[PDB]
RNA sequence: ACACAUGCUACAAUGGCCGGUACAAAGGGCUGCGAUGCCGUGAGGUGGAGCGAAUCCUUUCAAAGCCGGUCUCAGUUCGGAUCGGGGUCUGCAACUCGACCCCGUGAAGUCGGAGUCGCUAGUAAUCGCAGAUCAGCAACGCUGCGGUGAAUACGUUCCCG
């Protein structure tokens, strides 16, 4: 419950993105954190290994780690 | 009103826990109602509490407090 | 007796009679009955309406119950099923959410059995 | 008691304020409750013979009237019906029975239902009548809570002389009946 | 969407829950085991006594046991799956995928069809304990240690080798 993670590469990139007020689709490797509410509004191209899925970040995303707004497995059954 | 088929219909005295007392006609044989509810509706308060219930970004900033 | 909204039985002790509400289990009964002052060994036939008053005001004041808990949760489950989480996907498809075994067991989420 | 309590306050206060709100310009033009009818459920007809006497008894001692047993207009086949089976009784209230039923339920029945947030303002017909649903029962302290095995629900209708619908909202708002925007 | 297989927890009173109390064996420990004390409800936090250990630590070690109170046969003070909120610790990192604790939630399940398995005395049955692997753990596993401790075997006709 102490210092949470932060994704320092994504942290450096995110700050640059919001200082310039520029919004850009991001091809992001990171499945591990949506750390601050500074990430709100930025589109994240989440990488499940194989392709990048665009994810809009809103106010409810805070507290859910970044990777599984995009799922890694596919199942139908028939 | 027909005579014998209707149930007996008596005055009553309704009392709540705060003592706010009500006098009515009623069907109770006891002649009284010892109730726990008075004209103190909690919807006004319950609704406010429910409205107050949402909002979690603040809670997160709570855990993290800087 | 009558309370916050749960009809109490005929003959139960108080630390079990409080448990039949959605927000109260055994430990909350052991802490509520310690804070208010009602004996836990009291039956429901022997319960006082003033004890219903003090107990009722305590456990609607400092704790949440039936409507708060339920349309209360059920706002949090639909919260994570609206935003598109993976646990949202598990609640969508009717699968176990904690990432546990799905190959053989987890029959309590799939439910009754159809066999192909 | 010359006037029932709800009527004690209705005969002066709600009428004077409702004239304040609406300038009918004619006395007498000025809505009031006509009847309070209490339809009764069941639908267990054909399936179970005994219960309807459970409902006759149920309507009675919630209010002190012998509910008149109302039966089927026609035998419609899917939901087992038969022409002449009893399907729920109703009781029509007017006068001292109407007002003493109303004040009592108002200061007794409405608060008790668990998680009772309010009642919808929308539930009017075209002409000022309000109907709402009591799903279970045992909102009333008239019914002893161990006498009562299965929950029998009911509709309660207030029928007014309201030529509009906000007429009836205004009456039933000033009259002590709950609502929730 | 499934089907099999080995296990564990159960379906309650020879039981559950609260209080008091008695008895083990073996093991493990260096960037390890970590005490009294203090902060927590509790995982644990702060701290480092003391030990390369018949010495210190794992508390003087247990749990089932015994004494007492309560529960009165009920889908329950049985049962804990599931789900929500709130945490702690390990790790660069607990989303997909960790364990543990707190509050709530409280499902199936009323001894289980055909069939089938283990066991001949400290055995079966039941009760905890330690270890290896290991930062953490999917350990209910595996390997061991001890506690309490039965019934039955007339006998080779029948099944199996």
């Amino acid at each position: 419950k102490k210092g949470p993670f932060v994704d320092d590469h994504l942290l450096k990139k995110v700050d640059v993105q919001n200082e310039k007020n520029t919004k850009q689709v991001i091809k992001t490797w990171s499945r591990r954190s949506t750390i601050i509410p500074d990430f709100i509004g930025h589109t994240f191209a989440v990488h499940d290994g194989r392709k990048h899925v665009p994810v809009f970040v809103t106010e409810a995303m805070v507290g859910h780690k970044l990777g599984e707004f995009a799922p890694t497995r596919t199942f139908k059954g028939h | 009103m027909k005579t014998g088929i209707h149930p007996e219909y008596v005055d009553t005295t309704v009392q709540c826990g705060c003592g706010h007392s009500f006098t009515t006609r009623s069907t109770k044989q006891s002649g009284t109602i010892v109730v726990e509810v008075c004209s103190q509706c909690h919807p006004f308060y319950t609704g406010k509490q429910k409205i107050l219930d949402s909002g979690g970004r603040v809670a997160r900033f709570e855990k993290r407090y800087g | 007796a009558r309370l916050v909204g749960v009809d109490l039985p005929r003959d139960k002790r108080m630390e079990i009679a409080l448990t039949y509400i959605y927000g109260i289990g055994r430990t909350r009964s052991n802490e509520i009955l310690a804070a208010t002052g009602i004996d836990k060994n009291m039956r429901t036939k022997d319960l006082t309406d003033d004890q219903v008053t003090v107990l009722r005001d305590y456990i609607e004041g400092n704790l949440k119950v039936e409507g708060d808990l339920r349309r209360e949760v059920q706002a949090d489950i639909r919260r994570k099923i609206e935003i598109g989480c993976y646990q949202g996907l598990r609640h969508r498809r009717g699968l176990p959410v904690r990432g546990q075994r799905t190959k053989t067991n987890a029959r309590t989420r799939k439910g009754p059995k159809r066999t192909i | 008691k010359a006037l029932p309590r709800l009527k004690q306050r209705y005969r002066e206060e709600i009428r004077e304020a409702l004239q304040q709100e609406f300038n009918y310009a004619n006395v007498m033009q000025i809505p009031g409750v006509v009847k309070v009818v209490v339809n009764m459920g069941v639908g267990d007809a054909a399936r179970d013979a005994k219960l309807i006497n459970g409902a006759i008894n149920d309507l009675a001692l919630i209010t002190g009237q012998k509910p008149e047993v109302r039966r089927a207009r026609k035998s419609i086949a899917q939901f087992k019906l038969r022409e002449g089976m009893p399907i729920g009784a109703r009781v029509t209230l007017r006068g001292d029975r109407m007002w003493e039923f109303l004040d009592r339920l108002i200061s007794i029945a409405l608060p008790r239902i668990r998680d009772f947030r309010g009642l919808s303002p929308k539930q009017f017909d075209g002409t000022g009548n309000y109907t709402f649903g009591l799903n279970e029962q045992s909102m009333f302290h008239e019914i002893d809570v161990d006498s009562i095995d299965r929950p029998r629900g009911m509709d309660i209708t207030v029928v007014t002389t309201a030529t509009n619908d906000a007429e009836g909202r205004a009456l039933l708002r000033a009259l002590g009946f709950p609502f929730k925007e």
